[PDB]
C-alpha cells in the first residue's frame, strides 16, 4: 500500500494493510549513522528459516539503547515480526540501502556492489542489453 | 558482525 | 516461444527499477512553436561483445584436470588446426599410447552457438580442446568476462603500445601479442582457409590459454545507440530550455538551449547515420511542401539522451497552392497566411499539452511495473521491452537470464501432479520430462508459461 | 577568487597589431567561454566576439572577423587576442570576460551560448595615433 | 536587432529610479536579460543575472523585472555610489549573438 | 600515467657509495610492469645501461658494472634503488631511471636525470 | 660490453635525407629487435622506433628504421631544424641492454 499511495499522491507515503482499508503511518527519523546491517540472514533461533530482508541494528535520535529491526525499501526500517521464508539454497540476493548494495550468497553477506554496475529499467526508451549466453551446462 | 549504512536525503 | 530452460547469468546481468520518470509541466501558453524532424540516441550501456578462443588439455584418471597447452602447441593449433598427442610437466599420452603423434581437430557436436568446441579425441586418458566463445566488457573497457565466467584484467583494446590509454592488470610474463598472426578459419576442418589478423593477444591462464583479436576501440565500440526518429516533432522555447514533443510518442524531452558541438569525437559513430536519417525523413516527407530552417542542431536532453534536430518550415500558401495547381492580392494572401499561422500555432500548442499529459500516467505505470516485477519479473520486463525476456527476482534487483532451447520433441508432461514423496503436498504446475539437444540423459523439470521449462526446487502447494 | 588579469596600456600606429593577454585565476581556464568586449572613450560597451579556450573556437563580428587572431596557452592559462590592421577608431578599452557557459559537458563538447559575463578583466587601453 | 534603453537617469538619495530596456520577439522576447553596472573609470560588473536573480555582493537596492519583450532595473535608495552606467544584455537567437543596450547613466 | 622521479644526491665524494632511489607514481611496481632499470650518461658522452630489476627482485646487471653495482626494489614504497660502489671521477654522470611499460616497447618511460658529480 | 658501433656525427641540409648506421654484432643486433631513441640535449631520451621498422604513435613518417643483416639504419626524410638531436640505437646482446654511441645530428 505504501508504494501505491506514494505513486498516486507523488510523495513518500507509508501505509499499512488493514483488511478492506489502509492505515496511514507516520515516520520517525532515526540517527542515520547507527544503521548496522547484519551479515547473517539465516534465522539462528530456528534452523530451516531465513530472513527475507537483512536485519539492522539502529539507534533512535538522542538515544543509546540499540534496537533491532529489519531493512526495508527506500531506507525504511521495519519493526515487529520479522519477515521470514524458507532457506532455498542456493541463494543470491542484493539489497539496496542508501547509495550502497549488499550481496548475500546463501543467506550470508558476500560483498558490496557498486550501484553503477546495475542498470536501471527505462520504460520511456526501452532498449535492452543481451545477457551472457548459456552453453547447455 | 555488521556493515555500515549510507545516508540519503529524500 | 520454443521449449527452453532459462538460467540466470551467474548474478552478473543485474537490472533494477528506479524512479527515473520526472514530470515538469511547462507554464507558458506561448504559441510560436518550432516544427522539425528529430532523432534520439541513448547512451550505450550494453557491454561490448567479442570472440575469444580458449585452449586447454584434459587429464582424466573423473577428476578431469584442465591444463594450459604449451605456446608452441598453441601455434600448431592456430596454423595447422592440429594438436600434439602429449602433455609434459612427467609425461602423459592418450590411453595406452606413446606416439606423441599429431592429431587433427574435429568438431564437438555437443557444442552450441556459444562455446563452439573442438576436440582431438571424440570421447564425449588425455584430450586436447579448443573452445571459441563470446566475452563481454563494459565501459571503461579495462577488463572483460568471458562466457565461461573467467575474468581477465586486460583491456580488449590494449594493443601493446597504448597502456597509457588502456589497462593491463594480468601477469606480464604470461601475456603475448603477435602481429599478423595467422589463424585457420575453422579448427574442425582438415584443410581450412588461413586468415591473417593484425594483432592477436594471448594470455596463459592457470588452466587455459585465452586468445583474442585486438581491434580499434573507436572503430568497434559506439557509446550512443539509436532509439527513435520522430518526423512530426514540435519544440517550445523557454528562456533556457528547449522542450521537444511528438504526437506519436508518449515521451517529451527537455534540454538547455546551448547546443552540443556536432564535430565532437563522441558523435563520430552516429553523426553520419543521424544526418542521413534526417535527410531521408526530409526527402520522403517534406521535400515538396516544406523547407529546411537552419542546420542540424545537436542537443543533450536532461535525461541523458542525444537529440539531432532539423527544423522545417512549411512553404507559403501561395507556393503550396501553385504546387497543387496586385498589391490587394498580396494583402489577401498575407491575411490568409496570418490566419493559417495563428491557427496552426494554436494546434501545435494543443498538441504539446496533449504530449505532456502522458507523463503522470507513465510514472504511475512505472511504479505498477516495479511492484509487479517482484511476482513475475520476466513477464513485466517482456512487456516493457516488447520481446521475450527471462528474469529472476534477487531482492532489490532483477537478474537477466539466458534461455537454452531443448529438443522440443522430448517434452513429456507427467499425468500425476500429486507429490508422491510427501503426502498432502501437490505440484503447482505439471512436471515435465525433457532432453537437451544432442543429448539423451532424461531431465526432470516443471512446466512453466510460454513453453518455458523450470528447474530447481519445484513449486508446491496444498492439495486443496 | 575567480579573477581575470589583462595587459597594461599600449600605444601603436595605424596599421600595427596589438596582442592583448587575458590571464585566468581561481578557476579552470578551459572550462568556460571567453568574451571579448570593447568600449570607445566615452561610449558604451561593444561586444567584439567569443573564444573557446578548450578547442580554440572563435567567432567575431564582421568588423573584427578577418582582423583578430586568437591564441591560447593552457599552461599559463592565458588567452591572447591579436588585432591587426589598426585604425584611428580602434583606440578603446578592451575587456576579457568569463561566461557562465561551459566549453564542454560531462560527455560532449558544447557550442557557444550566452549565460552572462559574471567575471570581467581589468581592461586594456589601446591608443592608435600617427 | 538592437536593445533600446534611455540614455540617462536622475534622482536623489533615498529615491527610486527605474531603467527600462526594450528588445524584440527574439533576444529579450525569449531569453534572459543580464544587467551590468559600470562606474566611470572601472570595468563593468554584473548586477543581475537571468531575469531577477542577483549575485553575492550586490545590494538589495537593485531589483530586476521582466515582462514580455521588456526589462527593468529598479534602484531604490539611490545612494551616492549608484551613479554609474547601466547596460542590459540579451542573447539574440536570430543573430546568435549577445546584444548590449545603449547604456543608461544614473547621475543621482 | 607512469610518473617516474629520481631522488639522488647531487654531490658525492670519490669514495664509499652513491645511493640513488627512483620513485614511481601514477602506477605501482607490480607483476605487470616488466623491468625497471638505471642508465647513466656521462656529460657529453653516450648512454650506458647499468642494471634492471623486476617486481619479484630478480635482477640483471651489465657485465662490466655487476661487481660495483647493487640494485634493489621496494614494492611497498613503490621505489627501487641503485648503489654504486668504489666511485671514480668517471662515475660523474646524469642518471636516468627508466622502464618498460608497454608490451612492444623496451625503454619508453624515462625519469628526470639526476646529475651526480663525483 | 659489446657496444654497437654507430657514427659519432651526421649532418644534412634542411629538406635532405640523413642516414644513421648501427653496426653491432650477429649475436646482438642481428637477432634481437632494434630500437632507436631521440634525445635532445638536457632532456631524457624519447623512443623513436620501437621494433625494427615500427614507429610509436606520433613519431613522424619522416623517420624510418630498417635492418640489413647486422647493420641497422635510421633515415630522417625532409630533415627539420628541430631534428638536431642525438639518435641512439639500442638492443639486447645477452640478457642485457646496450645502446649505441649516439649520432649527434647537425642541420
Ligand atoms: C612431441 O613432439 C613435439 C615435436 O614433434 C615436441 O615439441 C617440442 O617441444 C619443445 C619443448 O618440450 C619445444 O621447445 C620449445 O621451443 C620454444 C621456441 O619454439 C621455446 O620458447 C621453449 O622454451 C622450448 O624450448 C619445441 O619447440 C617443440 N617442437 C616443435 C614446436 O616443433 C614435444 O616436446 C614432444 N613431446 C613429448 C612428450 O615427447
Ligand atoms: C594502438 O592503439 C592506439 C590507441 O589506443 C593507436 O593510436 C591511434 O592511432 C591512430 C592511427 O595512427 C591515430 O589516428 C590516433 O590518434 C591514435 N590515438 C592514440 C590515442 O594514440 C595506435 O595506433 C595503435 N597501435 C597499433 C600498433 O595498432
Ligand atoms: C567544435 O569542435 C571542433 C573540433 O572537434 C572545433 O574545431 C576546431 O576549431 C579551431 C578554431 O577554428 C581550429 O583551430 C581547430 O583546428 C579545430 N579542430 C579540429 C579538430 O578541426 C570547433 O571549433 C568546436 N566548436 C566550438 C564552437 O567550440
Ligand atoms: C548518532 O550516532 C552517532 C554515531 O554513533 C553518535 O556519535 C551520535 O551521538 C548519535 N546521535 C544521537 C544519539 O543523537
Ligand atoms: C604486419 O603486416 C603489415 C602488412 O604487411 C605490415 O605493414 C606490418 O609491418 C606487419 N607487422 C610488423 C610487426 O612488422
Ligand atoms: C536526400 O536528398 C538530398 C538531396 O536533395 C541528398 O543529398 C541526400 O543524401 C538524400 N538523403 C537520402 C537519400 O537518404
Ligand atoms: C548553417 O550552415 C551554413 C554552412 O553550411 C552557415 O553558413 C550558416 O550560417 C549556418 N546557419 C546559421 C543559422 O548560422
Ligand atoms: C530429439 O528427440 C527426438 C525424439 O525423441 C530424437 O529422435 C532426436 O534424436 C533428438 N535429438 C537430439 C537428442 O539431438
Amino acid at each position: 500500500p505504501s508504494a501505491i499511495l506514494s505513486a498516486i499522491y507523488n510523495k513518500p507515503i507509508a501505509a499499512r494493510f488493514m483488511g478492506d482499508v489502509l492505515g496511514l503511518a507516520s515516520c520517525v527519523t532515526i540517527n542515520q549513522t547507527s544503521v548496522k546491517v547484519l551479515r547473517d540472514m539465516n534465522v539462528k533461533e530456528s534452523p530451516g528459516r531465513c530472513y527475507s530482508r537483512p536485519v539492522v541494528i539502529f539507534n533512535f535520535a538522542n538515544s543509546s539503547y540499540v534496537q533491532y529491526g529489519q531493512l526495508g525499501e527506500d531506507n525504511e526500517i521495519l519493526l515487529g515480526n520479522h519477515r521470514t521464508e524458507e532457506c532455498q539454497l542456493p541463494s543470491l540476493k542484493i539489497f539496496i540501502a542508501g547509495n550502497s548494495a549488499y550481496e548475500y550468497v546463501d543467506y550470508l553477506f558476500k560483498r558490496m556492489i557498486d550501484l553503477s554496475s546495475i542498470s536501471t529499467v527505462d520504460s520511456m526508451i526501452a532498449l535492452d542489453c543481451d545477457p551472457l549466453c548459456n552453453t547447455d551446462f | 558482525g555488521d556493515v555500515v549504512g549510507v545516508n540519503t536525503t529524500k | 516461444y520454443p521449449y527452453r530452460v532459462c538460467s540466470m547469468a551467474q548474478g552478473l546481468d543485474l537490472i533494477r527499477f528506479e524512479r527515473n520518470i520526472v514530470c515538469t509541466s511547462m507554464k507558458p501558453i506561448n504559441e510560436d512553436l518550432d516544427e522539425g524532424i528529430m532523432v534520439v540516441y541513448k547512451r550505450n550501456i550494453c557491454a561490448h561483445t567479442f570472440k575469444v578462443r580458449v585452449y586447454q588439455k584434459v587429464l582424466t584418471f573423473s577428476n578431469t584436470e584442465y591444463v594450459a597447452p604449451p605456446m608452441w602447441e598453441i601455434h600448431h593449433i592456430n596454423s595447422h588446426s592440429q594438436c600434439y598427442s602429449s602433455y609434459s610437466r612427467f609425461v602423459a599420452y592418450h590411453r595406452d599410447s606413446y606416439e606423441n603423434k599429431t592429431m587433427q581437430l574435429m568438431p564437438d557436436d555437443y557444442s552450441n552457438t556459444c562455446s563452439t568446441r573442438y576436440v582431438t579425441v571424440k570421447d564425449q586418458n588425455l584430450n586436447c580442446m579448443v573452445t571459441i566463445t563470446t566475452a563481454r566488457s563494459k565501459y571503461p573497457y579495462h577488463f572483460f568476462i568471458t562466457s565461461t565466467g573467467d575474468v581477465v584484467d586486460i583491456s580488449p583494446f590494449y594493443n601493446g603500445t597504448n597502456r597509457n590509454a588502456s589497462y593491463f592488470g594480468e601477469n606480464a610474463d604470461k601475456f603475448f601479442i603477435f602481429p599478423n598472426y595467422t589463424i585457420v578459419s575453422d579448427f574442425g576442418r582438415p584443410n581450412s582457409a588461413l586468415e591473417t589478423h593484425r594483432l592477436v593477444a594471448f594470455l596463459e591462464r592457470a588452466d587455459s590459454v585465452i586468445s583474442w583479436d585486438i581491434q580499434d576501440e573507436k572503430n568497434v565500440t559506439c557509446q550512443l545507440t539509436f532509439w527513435e526518429a520522430s518526423e512530426r516533432t514540435i519544440r517550445s522555447e523557454a528562456e533556457d530550455s528547449y522542450h521537444f514533443s511528438s504526437a506519436k510518442m508518449t515521451a517529451t524531452f527537455l534540454s538547455k538551449k546551448q547546443e552540443v558541438n556536432m564535430s565532437d569525437s563522441a558523435l563520430d559513430c552516429v553523426r553520419d547515420e543521424a544526418i542521413n536519417k534526417l535527410q531521408q525523413i526530409f526527402n520522403t516527407s517534406y521535400n515538396q511542401t516544406y523547407e529546411k530552417y537552419g542546420n542540424v542542431s545537436v542537443f543533450e536532453t536532461t535525461g541523458g539522451l542525444v537529440v539531432f534536430w532539423q527544423g522545417i518550415k512549411q512553404k507559403s500558401l501561395v507556393e503550396l497552392e501553385r504546387l497543387a495547381n496586385e498589391s490587394v492580392h498580396n494583402l489577401v494572401y498575407a491575411q490568409l497566411q496570418f490566419t493559417y499561422d495563428t491557427l496552426r500555432g494554436y494546434i501545435n500548442r494543443a498538441l504539446a499539452q496533449i504530449a505532456e499529459a502522458w507523463c503522470v500516467d507513465q510514472r504511475r505505470t512505472l511504479e505498477v511495473f516495479k511492484e509487479l516485477s517482484k511476482i513475475n519479473p520476466s513477464a513485466i520486463l517482456s512487456a516493457i521491452y516488447n520481446k521475450p525476456i527471462a528474469a529472476r527476482f534477487m531482492g532489490d534487483v532483477l537478474g537477466l537470464a539466458s534461455c537454452v532451447t531443448i529438443n522440443q520433441t522430448s517434452v513429456k508432461v507427467l499425468r500425476d501432479m500429486n507429490v508422491k514423496e510427501s503426502p498432502g503436498r501437490c505440484y503447482s504446475r505439471p512436471v515435465v520430462i525433457f532432453n537437451f539437444a544432442n543429448s539423451s540423459y532424461v531431465q526432470y523439470g516443471q512446466l512453466g508459461e510460454d513453453n518455458e521449462i523450470l528447474l530447481g526446487n519445484h513449486r508446491t502447494e496444498e492439495c486443496q | 577568487q575567480v579573477q581575470l588579469v589583462q595587459s597594461g596600456a599600449e600605444v601603436k600606429n595605424p596599421g600595427a597589431s596589438v596582442k592583448v593577454s587575458c590571464k585566468a585565476s581561481g578557476y579552470t581556464f578551459t572550462d568556460y567561454y571567453i568574451h571579448w568586449v570593447r568600449q570607445a572613450p566615452g561610449q558604451g560597451l561593444e561586444w567584439m566576439g567569443w573564444f573557446n579556450p578548450n578547442s580554440g573556437g572563435t567567432n567575431f563580428v564582421q568588423n573584427f572577423q578577418g582582423r583578430v587572431t586568437m591564441t591560447r596557452d593552457t599552461s599559463i592559462s592565458t588567452a591572447y587576442m591579436e588585432l591587426s590592421r589598426l585604425r584611428s577608431d580602434d583606440t578603446a578599452m578592451y575587456y576579457c570576460a568569463k561566461d557562465s557557459a561551459k566549453t564542454a559537458s560531462a560527455y560532449y563538447g558544447l557550442n557557444f551560448f550566452y549565460y552572462g559575463m559574471d567575471v570581467w578583466g581589468q581592461g586594456t587601453t589601446v591608443t592608435v595615433s600617427s | 536587432s538592437v536593445l533600446s534603453q534611455p540614455p540617462s537617469a536622475s534622482g536623489t538619495p533615498g529615491q527610486r529610479v527605474t531603467i527600462s530596456c526594450s528588445g524584440s520577439s527574439s533576444n529579450i522576447g525569449k531569453n534572459y536579460v543580464y544587467w551590468y553596472q559600470q562606474v566611470p573609470g572601472t570595468a563593468p560588473k554584473l548586477l543581475m543575472f537571468k531575469n531577477n536573480q542577483r549575485p553575492s555582493g550586490v545590494p538589495d537596492r537593485f531589483s530586476g523585472s521582466k515582462s514580455g519583450t521588456s526589462a527593468s532595473l529598479a534602484i531604490s535608495g539611490l545612494r551616492s555610489e549608484d551613479e554609474a552606467d547601466y547596460y542590459c544584455s540579451a542573447w539574440d537567437g536570430s543573430l546568435s549573438r549577445p546584444l548590449f543596450g545603449g547604456g543608461t547613466k544614473v547621475t543621482v | 600515467q607512469l610518473q617516474l622521479q629520481e631522488s639522488g644526491p647531487g654531490l658525492v665524494k670519490p669514495s664509499e657509495t652513491l645511493s640513488l632511489t627512483c620513485t614511481v607514481s601514477g602506477a605501482s611496481i607490480d607483476r605487470s610492469t616488466y623491468y625497471w632499470g638505471w642508465i647513466r650518461q656521462p656529460p657529453g658522452k653516450g648512454l650506458e645501461w647499468i642494471a634492471n630489476i623486476y617486481y619479484n627482485g630478480r635482477a640483471v646487471y651489465s657485465p662490466s658494472l655487476k661487481s660495483r653495482v647493487t640494485i634493489s626494489v621496494d614494492t611497498s614504497k613503490n621505489q627501487f634503488s641503485l648503489k654504486v660502489r668504489s666511485l671514480t671521477a668517471a662515475d660523474t654522470a646524469v642518471y636516468y631511471c627508466a622502464t618498460r611499460w608497454n608490451y612492444f616497447f623496451d625503454f619508453d618511460y624515462w625519469g628526470r636525470g639526476t646529475l651526480v658529480t663525483v
